[PDB]
RNA sequence: AGCUUGACUGCGAGCGUGACGGCGCGAGCAGGUGCGAAAGCAGGUCAUAGUGAUCCGGUGGUUCUGAAUGGAAGGGCCAUC
RNA sequence: UUGAGCUUUGAUGUGUAGGAUAGGUGGGAGGAGCCGACCUUGAAAUACCACCCUUUAAUGUUUGAUGUUCUAACGUUGACCCGUAAUCCGGGUUGCGGACAGUGUCUGGUGGGUAGUUUGACUGGGGCGGUC
RNA sequence: CCGCCG
C-alpha cells in the first residue's frame, strides 16, 4: 500500500485510479485565504499517453503503480512480440503488439531502448534518439533537373520510410532519429 | 397438460390423444373452441365409454355434413354488381359482409366469418376466387365474378 | 517487504513448522536446515514451504 | 498391415487409469529398436496473454544417467571447477564462434553473473530463438555452478512454453523400473501446481496422454 | 385494490436491504393481471384480476370450482 | 579460515521497567544437537530503532467439546496468516 | 434462414531458403516399394507418430440469434349498438395492433432528483505551513 | 517536383 494525498507529489510519481496508471508531468498547488486548498495537475496517461488535466482538492488522490523504467537491450523478435534483457540483472521481459506501438520500426538489434513496465509487464517501448539502419528500396536517385533541394524518399530495411538526399542509394547505411523520423547523417 | 382431444387437432392430436401442451394453449384455445377438455382424474374416466363411441361421432358426421354443407350452392359463380369507379378503380371494396350476404340470400346460409379472402377486400371490378372454408381440411373455390354498374 | 516469509515444513511424520524469512530474490536455493522437532523429540531436516 | 493393429488398442471411450497401459507400453507398439516414454500434459494458457507462461527446471528423479551435452559460460574459478562437473566444452566466448557457426552439439546453455553479459549480448537470437538462455526465473544462473551441474547433467527435463495448452514431457527408456515413472509423471505434477501465472483459466489439466514415440497411447487422468 | 381474487394476495412490505445493510421499506407487489375466463357452463367470459399464481390455481382446480369460492366470500364477478 | 544450524522445544529462581495492555534481562532444569582434544561456549547478530491491540476470517495440527445417539459441521487449544 | 461449442470421421496449412507441393513445438533411426535424418538450410529443417493450432463436411448437436405468417391471451385514449335522458364505466359486435407492448419478482447500470451523515487533534487566537 | 535576389 502506497497512498498519496494531492498536496504531497511533485513531479514523475506515478499514480493509479481508475483502472489506469498516471504519470504526473507537473502540478500547482494552490490554495487561497477562505478557500480550500487545490492542486491543478497536468497530468499523463500511460498505457494510451496523449495527456490528461485534474484539478484534485487536497483530498483525496491515488494509489500509485509499480512502474519501474529501467534500461532493456532489444535483442530478440517472433511472431509478434518482442523480447528484452536487463544489462543489470539478466531477467526476461516480453513486450507486445500494443505496447511497442507505433515504434515498432525504429528498433534493429542490440539496441538499449527503455521500456516502461506497468505491474509487472510492458507497456510502452522508447527506441534512443538515433538508430543506423539500411536502405532497400531506394530509386536511383538523379538530378536531372532539380535546381533547388532533390530529396527523395527511400524505404528502409526495417519498412520505415524516410527522406534521403540523392548520394545514398541502396546499402548506403544511413542513420536517422526516431523521435522525428529524419534522415541525419550516414554511417560509414 | 392433462389435454384429451374432442376433435382432430391439425399438430398434435388423433382425436382422444393425451398431448402435453404448453398451458397457453390450453387456456386461451384449445378449452374455449371445443378442441380440449383437461383430465384430471375424472375426464379419463369421461372419456372412457361415452365420448369415444357417441361423441367421437357426434363431430365426424357433422363433418361429414361439411362434405355436404359445401354443395348446397353447387353453381359456385357469384356475380356481384355493385357500385364502381371508371375504367377501373373501384368505388367501394367489397367486404366480408357483402361477400356472405351473396351467398346468404342464395345458397348457402354460411355466416360472415367463413369466407376468407386470399387478395385483400377486392378493390378491383373482375372475375376473383372466393374460398369458404368448412372444414379444416376441405376448402371450396367458389367463384366471386366482381362486375361494374 | 522485499525479503518475504518462507515456512520450513519438517520431514518427519508430523506437521510442525518453523516460520522465518528469506530473501528469494537474491539467494533462491531452499533452505534444508536441520532443527529440533518437538513432536518426535529428534532434530530431524526441515524444509522450505510457503 | 504393420501400422493398424496400433489404432486397434486405442478406446476413446474409457478414460484409462495409473497402472493399466503404462505396463503395456512394449505391447502398444512394434519398435524395431529400443524406444522411450513421451509425457503430454496441458496446461490452459490464452495465446494473447504472456501473463501465463511456465518456463524453469525439472531436475527427474532416477533412471536415465549423464546423457545431455551442457554448454558452460562461466569465468574465474568455474572455467576449471564444473570441469570437474563433467560438462565438455567450459568457458567463454569460444562457444560464441559455435554460435556464429550454428552447432548443434549441446541443449543446454547456463551461464554466471560473471558470463551474464556474453550472451546476452552476442549470442542475442540464436540463444532464444532456439531457447537457451538464464537469469531469474529459471535456476540458469547462479554463482555456485559446481554443485548445479553435479545433478543437471544427469536429470534434468525442461518443462517449456508452447503457445496453446500443450506442454509435452519425456518418458525415459522403457526398460526401467516402470513403477518409479509412474512417480517421475507425479512429481513434475507438484512442480507445475507449485506455480502458476496466478491468472490460470478454467481447468490446469485436461487432457493427458503418455505416447511411447510414435505407437503407445495411455490416458492419463489429471486427478489420480 | 391490488388483490388477487382467486387467492387474496395483497401487497406485503419489506425491507430493501443493501450491501452495506442500509434497511429501507419498500412494498412487494403481486403479479396481478386481468384476464378473461371461459366458463363452460355459463357460456360466456368471467374476467377476474387474478395474480399469476392465481392462474395455476384454476389449471388445476376447475374455473367453476373457483368461482364458487369466490361467492362464498361475497365476491362480485 | 574450517566445521556448522543453539536463528532449538518445554520451563524458568530472581530482578529491571511501565497507570495498565505490555516490554527487557536472566544463571539454572529437562529433552535433543553443534563446535572444540578439552575446560567450555551456543535458545541469532557490539548494544540501542527496523513497528501495531482486539474483533472478524484464512491454512496446518490435535477426537479436547461435538444440541436424541453414531459421525461430521462449527467452536476450542496449538502453530501460524 | 441461421451463429458460435463437443465426443467424431477425416481431408486441410502452397512465399525466404532447402529441387518444392515446411502449421507449431516435445520426443526424434520407421513403413512390386522407397524416404529419412547425415548434407544444401533458415529466424525455426522435414522421416516415424504424438499432443494440438487452423480450416472443411457429416450426424445426436446444447441451443440461442432474428424473421416472416397467423389468431385465441393481451392492448385500443378507432367506429357502431345497449345498459342510458350519460363526450365516465360495463357488456355486445367489428376493425387495427399482437405474443409485441405493459405489469409483478429478481437483477446489472445510471441516479445530489432525494434522504441520512462524515469532514481529526496539537497550535504561543483559528486558518495556512509543519507535526502525530 | 524543385529554382529565392543582386
Amino acid at each position: 500500500m502506497a497512498t498519496y494525498y494531492s498536496n504531497d507529489f511533485r513531479a514523475g510519481l506515478k499514480i493509479m485510479l481508475d483502472g489506469e496508471p498516471y504519470a504526473v508531468e507537473a502540478s500547482e498547488f494552490v490554495k487561497p485565504g477562505k478557500g480550500q486548498a487545490f492542486a491543478r495537475v497536468k497530468l499523463r496517461r500511460l498505457l494510451t499517453g496523449t495527456r490528461v488535466e485534474k484539478t484534485f482538492k487536497s483530498t483525496d488522490s491515488a494509489e500509485g503503480a509499480d512502474v519501474v523504467d529501467m534500461n532493456l537491450t532489444y535483442l530478440y523478435n517472433d511472431g509478434e512480440f518482442w523480447h528484452f534483457m536487463n544489462n543489470e540483472t539478466f531477467e526476461q521481459l516480453s513486450a507486445d503488439a500494443k505496447a511497442i506501438g507505433d515504434n515498432a520500426k525504429w528498433l534493429l538489434d542490440q539496441a538499449e531502448c527503455i521500456v516502461t513496465l506497468w505491474n509487472g509487464q510492458p507497456i510502452s517501448v522508447t527506441p534512443p534518439n538515433f538508430v543506423e539502419l539500411e536502405i532497400v528500396d531506394t530509386d536511383p536517385g538523379l538530378k536531372g533537373d532539380t535546381a533547388g533541394t532533390g530529396g527523395k524518399p527511400a524505404t528502409l530495411s526495417t519498412g520505415a520510410v524516410v527522406k534521403v538526399p540523392l548520394f545514398v542509394q541502396i546499402g548506403e547505411v544511413i542513420k536517422v532519429d526516431t523521435r522525428s523520423g529524419e534522415y541525419v547523417s550516414r554511417v560509414k | 397438460m392433462q389435454v384429451i382431444l374432442l376433435d382432430k387437432v391439425a399438430n398434435l392430436g388423433s382425436l382422444g390423444d393425451q398431448v402435453n401442451v404448453k398451458a397457453g394453449y390450453a387456456r386461451n384455445f384449445l378449452v374455449p373452441q371445443g378442441k380440449a377438455v383437461p383430465a384430471t382424474k375424472k375426464n379419463i374416466e369421461f372419456f372412457e365409454a361415452r365420448r369415444a363411441e357417441l361423441e367421437a361421432k357426434l363431430a365426424e358426421v357433422l363433418a361429414a355434413a361439411n362434405a355436404r354443407a359445401e354443395k348446397i350452392n353447387a353453381l359456385e359463380t357469384v356475380t356481384i354488381a355493385s357500385k364502381a369507379g371508371d375504367e377501373g378503380k373501384l368505388f367501394g371494396s367489397i367486404g366480408t359482409r357483402d361477400i356472405a350476404d351473396a351467398v346468404t340470400a342464395a345458397g348457402v346460409e354460411v355466416a360472415k366469418s367463413e369466407v376468407r379472402l386470399p387478395n385483400g377486400v377486392l378493390r378491383t371490378t373482375g372475375e376473383h376466387e372466393v374460398s369458404f372454408q368448412v372444414h379444416s381440411e376441405v376448402f371450396a373455390k367458389v367463384i366471386v365474378n366482381v362486375v361494374a354498374e | 517487504g522485499i525479503r518475504e516469509k518462507i515456512k520450513l515444513v519438517s520431514s518427519a511424520g508430523t506437521g510442525h513448522f518453523y516460520t522465518t524469512t528469506k530473501n528469494k530474490r537474491t539467494k533462491p536455493e531452499k533452505l534444508e536446515l536441520k532443527k529440533f522437532d518437538p513432536v518426535v523429540r529428534q532434530h530431524v531436516i526441515y524444509k522450505e514451504a510457503k | 498391415k504393420r501400422m493398424r493393429v496400433i489404432r486397434e488398442k486405442v478406446d476413446a471411450t474409457k478414460q484409462y487409469d495409473i497402472n493399466e497401459a503404462i505396463a503395456l507400453l512394449k505391447e502398444l507398439a512394434t519398435a524395431k529398436f529400443v524406444e522411450s516414454v513421451d509425457v503430454a500434459v496441458n496446461l490452459g494458457i490464452d495465446a494473447r496473454k504472456s501473463d501465463q507462461n511456465v518456463r524453469g527446471a525439472t531436475v527427474l528423479p532416477h533412471g536415465t544417467g549423464r546423457s545431455v551435452r551442457v554448454a558452460v559460460f562461466t569465468q574465474g574459478a568455474n572455467a576449471e571447477a564444473a570441469k570437474a562437473a563433467g560438462a565438455e566444452l567450459v568457458g567463454m566466448e569460444d562457444l560464441a564462434d559455435q554460435i556464429k557457426k550454428g552447432e548443434m552439439n549441446f541443449d543446454v546453455v547456463i551461464a554466471s553473473p560473471d558470463a551474464m553479459r556474453v550472451v546476452g549480448q552476442l549470442g542475442q537470437v540464436l540463444g532464444p530463438r532456439g531457447l537457451m538462455p538464464n537469469p531469474k526465473v529459471g535456476t540458469v544462473t547462479p554463482n555456485v555452478a559446481e554443485a548445479v551441474k553435479n545433478a543437471k547433467a544427469g536429470q534434468v527435463r525442461y518443462r517449456n512454453d508452447k503457445n496453446g495448452i500443450i506442454h509435452t514431457t519425456i518418458g525415459k527408456v522403457d526398460f526401467d523400473a516402470d513403477k518409479l515413472k509412474e512417480n517421475l509423471e507425479a512429481l513434475l505434477v507438484a512442480l507445475k501446481k507449485a506455480k502458476p501465472t496466478q491468472a490460470k483459466g478454467v481447468y490446469i489439466k485436461k487432457v493427458s496422454i503418455s505416447t511411447t514415440m510414435g505407437a503407445g497411447v495411455a490416458v492419463d487422468q489429471a486427478g489420480l | 385494490s391490488r388483490v388477487c381474487q382467486v387467492t387474496g394476495k395483497r401487497p406485503v412490505t419489506g425491507n430493501n436491504r443493501s450491501h452495506a445493510l442500509n434497511a429501507t421499506k419498500r412494498r412487494f407487489l403481486p403479479n396481478l393481471h386481468s384476464h378473461r375466463f371461459w366458463v363452460e357452463s355459463e357460456k360466456r367470459f368471467v374476467t377476474l384480476r387474478v395474480s399469476a399464481k392465481g392462474m395455476r390455481v384454476i389449471d388445476k382446480k376447475g374455473i367453476d370450482t373457483v368461482l364458487a369460492e369466490l361467492r362464498a366470500r361475497g365476491e362480485k364477478y
